[PDB]
């Protein structure tokens, strides 16, 4: 089945470029129009634009047109997208589509997302500490310590613990920096023999961390 | 964002049909038909529920459907559940390879039964004592009455410095979350003999208790 | 003053591409007939800001042996140089299509409002040279606001130039390209999308399903979706692949479009853009529009044998399919093969309860219970006569017999 992927910086610096590519899998461009969309944090949709048939259609957001350019690389199974002269109105999470039907006015198939931050504010990476805890089911978790741009990832044991996992939105604390946890519930009579470990990713500051989480 | 109108909220009980509203104008919504609408949950990608006015993709349910009269088209969902509770999105082709999106509807739906939260209090870890510092994390999950109140307590007595409390967030089960740190030095945490989380919410508490000794 | 009426839906499927279009199929056009003419008028309902307007156009009279395009000679309420909008082609097999300009108002209004006008439905007025008056009910399912110009000027950059010409023969297109590809049929996911731009119009087509993925040794036959306003028979295409070195692999690509409006122009253009996936390639040809008459616009028929003696013949109308007893209104006619006088040669036509009219020579009708029609013919030769007989009822369907009476 088709799968996008999007992938960023993370921060970009006010009146720079916002750089962004689309990944994509298990299909091809073909005949189909491909599209960014894009949605500020607590805000609506607002359309990019697409690239079509075979890269000669070009046909952005009028009202974003003149900073906006798409491109397609087929050797590379990507396209991306360039916004230039950027400020916190560009603060958003882009999604990338496949756009398909007439004039591509289906959009059928969504990447997951990546927020994208513009800020003048330096980045700053995250500490990591492990949350430790005859209950049947016992908590662990990770606190993710003071870390400015926003986006922050955590999964367990590589990803393969899923169920049970619940991470929390973070805080923003009065310095403007963020912390956030996450916590999964296990049973207490596996915590004595499988190790659990938290996988701690943030891009901005190109942050990955492991941390055992032991009793 | 220049957008299509929508209304800001519609409500409906389980098993009613609920319609949502979009207005356009003769040059994208009545100009064509490329009417589409979209369900997005917290956290996730939009989805798409109907494309071209009325057509509904593989694998969603034809309790959607979507019509068109005139600018303004609409989405009507039939036999409503709780797991309907979202954003919806219209979209219109507007010319010349250009669409815009409407404003957003939250959809609520009515009548989910109350839930208690489920709260978690940790105490702060070994390697950032080591450090100098203590957080103590108060996790609470799972209360669907969006709203909560937390206090904190060192020796049964309030504590108002070093707290910082997020804003509840919708879960994917339409119950909802918030945490709240209490930030310390090293020094403050060893010098008490307990600290309490205690989470209010609908009339009723719920309080956890940490003790800096083994 | 319709003695039969028939309704049908107009769905638009994406846009409106530059032309409307509507389809009517079930016309009488009766067979081995130079002399058969027909009175066609057309009202177009225009829904104007919740205000109704009618426009008339006058056609004239259809003759199917000489002309298939036919301009209106006269229109009511209609916009200066309106008549220019609006065409009448025949099909074949006994059906014709209207055809208007839908980027310019056939109709003037007032410029601060009524800007925005909608197409409600379309009667079509037809009259034989029975006399009969036949109408036709379209109805818009899913209208759009007529946007005046919004035409700009399209082309593509980087496509290969073919020398193949595209025609078009009674609204439909049909071409075959051979092309290469890298890929193996059994390695291959194929698809394509075509374009078509001319004058004030521009088609997309696309395959609803995206792309054939496996390919199969010989024909793929896979359906098109074009924008606009849809034909009865779907638009399609076929890719051949040829069977099983260093050459690349070879097929052909026959793309048959079925909605094409010859108010595209001589020489607009068809790009075809197509990808096969183990990259992109983009084909454009030239498309030109045949005025060849069809010379096959008879409706179809039922071609049955009666062998008789003496100088006295019987020959039984049976039901029409969807015909059923007690069915309002029932009309037979008949003629004799090949007529040559519009004046007294078409005097035998039948209701349920109108008897054999005085003009009718030789020929006695009448219904028998369960509704079937019993023809004799008493003035019979010995040479052989063909006979024409055309049965009808108000929601069925128009059925011609030809009757061959032989002596035995
Ligand atoms: C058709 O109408 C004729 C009179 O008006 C003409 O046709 C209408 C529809 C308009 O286009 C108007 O401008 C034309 O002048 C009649 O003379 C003719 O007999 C009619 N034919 C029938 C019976 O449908
Ligand atoms: C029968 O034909 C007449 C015209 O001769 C028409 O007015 C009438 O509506 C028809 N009957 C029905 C039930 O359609
Ligand atoms: C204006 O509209 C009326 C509608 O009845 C029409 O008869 C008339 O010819 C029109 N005039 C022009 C110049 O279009
Ligand atoms: C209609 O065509 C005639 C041709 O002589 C032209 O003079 C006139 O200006 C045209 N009017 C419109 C409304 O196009
Ligand atoms: C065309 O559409 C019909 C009905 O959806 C489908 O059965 C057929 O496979 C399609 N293509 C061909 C080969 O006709
Ligand atoms: C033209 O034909 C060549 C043949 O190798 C192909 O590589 C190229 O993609 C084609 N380009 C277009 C625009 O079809
Ligand atoms: C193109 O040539 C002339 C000019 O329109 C026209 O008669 C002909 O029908 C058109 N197409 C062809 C070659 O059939
Ligand atoms: C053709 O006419 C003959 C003679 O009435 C009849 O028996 C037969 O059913 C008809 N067939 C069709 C397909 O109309
Ligand atoms: C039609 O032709 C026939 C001979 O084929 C002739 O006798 C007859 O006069 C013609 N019809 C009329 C009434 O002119
Ligand atoms: C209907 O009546 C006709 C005339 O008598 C007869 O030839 C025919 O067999 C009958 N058919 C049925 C189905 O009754």
């Amino acid at each position: 089945q088709l799968q996008l992927q999007e992938s960023g910086p993370g921060v970009v610096k006010p009146s720079e470029t916002l750089s962004l590519t689309c990944t994509i899998s298990g299909g091809s461009f073909s005949t189909y129009y491909w599209t960014w969309i894009r949605q500020p944090p607590g805000k609506g949709l607002e359309w990019v634009g697409y690239i079509g048939n075979g890269g000669r259609s070009l046909n952005y957001n009028p009202s974003l047109k003149s900073r906006i350019t798409l491109s397609v690389d087929a050797s590379k199974n990507q396209f991306s997208l360039k916004v230039t002269s950027v400020t916190a109105a560009d603060t958003a999470v882009y999604y990338c589509g496949r756009a398909r039907g007439l004039r591509g006015n289906w959009f059928d198939v969504w990447g997951p997302g990546v927020l994208v931050t513009v800020s003048s504010a330096s980045t700053k990476g995250p500490s990591v500490f492990p949350l430790a805890p005859s209950e049947s089911t016992a908590a662990l978790g990770c606190l993710v310590k003071d870390y400015f741009p926003e986006p922050v990832t955590v999964s367990w044991n590589s990803g393969s613990l899923t169920s049970g996992v619940h991470t929390f939105p973070a805080v923003l604390q009065s310095s403007g920096l963020y912390s956030l946890s996450s916590v999964v519930t296990v049973p207490s009579s596996s915590l004595g023999t499988q190790t659990y470990v938290c996988n701690v990713n943030h891009k901005p500051s190109n942050t990955k961390v492991d941390k055992r989480v032991e009793i | 964002q220049a957008a299509l109108t929508q209304p800001p909220s519609v409500s409906g009980s389980p098993g009613q049909s609920v319609t949502i509203s979009c207005t356009g104008t003769s040059s994208d919504i009545g100009g064509y038909n490329y009417v589409s609408w979209y369900q997005q949950h917290p956290g996730k990608a939009p989805k798409v529920m109907i494309y071209e006015v009325s057509k509904r993709p593989s694998g969603v349910s034809d309790r959607f459907s979507g019509s068109k009269s005139g600018n303004i088209a609409s989405l009507t969902i039939s036999g409503l559940q709780a797991e309907d509770e979202a954003d919806y999105y219209c979209s219109s082709y507007a010319g010349s390879n250009t669409f815009l999106f409407g404003g957003g509807t939250r959809l609520t739906v009515l009548g989910q039964p109350k839930a208690a939260p489920s709260v978690t209090l940790f105490p702060p870890s070994s390697e950032e004592l080591q450090a100098n510092k203590a957080t103590l994390v108060c996790l609470i999950s799972d209360f669907y009455p969006g709203a909560v109140e937390v206090a904190w307590k060192a020796d049964g007595s309030a504590v108002n410095a070093g707290v910082e409390t997020t804003k509840p967030s919708k879960q994917s089960n339409n119950k909802y979350a918030a945490s709240s740190y209490l930030s310390l030095t090293s020094d403050q945490w060893k010098s008490h003999k307990s600290y309490s989380c205690q989470v209010t919410h609908e009339g009723s508490t719920v309080e956890k208790t940490v003790a800096p000794a083994e | 003053v319709c003695q039969y009426t028939i309704q049908s839906l107009i769905h638009l499927t994406g846009e409106d591409p530059g032309f409307f279009n509507v389809e009517i199929p079930e016309f009488p056009f009766y067979p081995t007939c130079n002399v058969c003419t027909a009175d066609v008028n057309v009202t177009i309902n225009f829904d104007v800001g919740g205000k109704k307007h009618q426009l008339d156009l006058d056609f004239g009279q259809l003759t199917p042996h000489t002309k298939a395009v036919y301009q209106p000679r006269g229109a009511f309420g209609g916009s200066e140089n309106a008549t220019n909008l609006f065409l009448l082609e025949l099909l074949g097999a006994g059906e014709l299509a209207l055809t208007m300009r839908s980027k310019k108002l056939p109709i003037n209004v007032t410029t601060g409002e009524e800007q925005q006008v909608s197409l409600e439905s379309v009667d079509v007025y037809f009259q034989d040279v029975f006399g009969t008056m036949w109408c036709h009910h379209a109805e818009m399912q899913n209208p759009v606001y007529l946007i005046p110009e919004t035409v700009p000027y399209i082309k593509w950059d980087n496509c290969n130039s073919t020398n193949i010409t595209a025609v078009v023969r009674a609204q439909g297109l049909d071409v075959t390209l051979p092309l290469s590809l890298p890929t193996s049929a059994q390695d291959s996911n194929f698809s394509v999308k075509t374009e078509m731009l001319g004058n004030e119009i521009d088609i997309e087509c696309i395959m609803e399903d995206g792309e054939i993925s496996q390919v199969l040794p010989g024909d793929n036959k896979f359906n098109i979706t074009c924008s606009g306003y849809e034909s009865h028979v779907p638009s399609g295409g076929i890719l051949t692949s040829t069977s099983p070195p260093g050459t690349g692999y070879a097929y052909s690509l026959r793309l048959t479009p079925r909605p094409v409006s010859r108010f595209l122009g001589n020489n607009s253009i068809l790009y075809v853009f197509y990808s096969g996936n183990g990259g992109d390639y983009c084909i454009q040809s030239n498309i030109v529009f045949s005025d060849e008459i069809p010379a096959s616009q008879d409706m179809p028929t039922n071609t049955t044998d009666i062998t008789y003696v003496g100088d006295n013949a019987t020959y039984s109308v049976p039901m029409v399919t969807s015909e059923d007893a007690n069915s309002p209104n029932v009309t037979v006619t008949a003629f004799w093969a090949w007529p040559n006088n519009t004046e007294t040669d078409f005097k035998c036509k039948w209701t349920l309860t109108s008897g054999t009219p005085s003009g009718c020579e030789n020929i006695s009708g009448a219904f028998a219970s369960n509704r079937t029609f019993d023809i004799t013919v008493s003035g019979l030769g010995t040479a052989p006569k063909t006979l024409i007989i055309t049965r009808t009822a108000t929601n069925a369907t128009t059925t011609t017999h030809k009757v061959i009476f032989s002596k035995a």
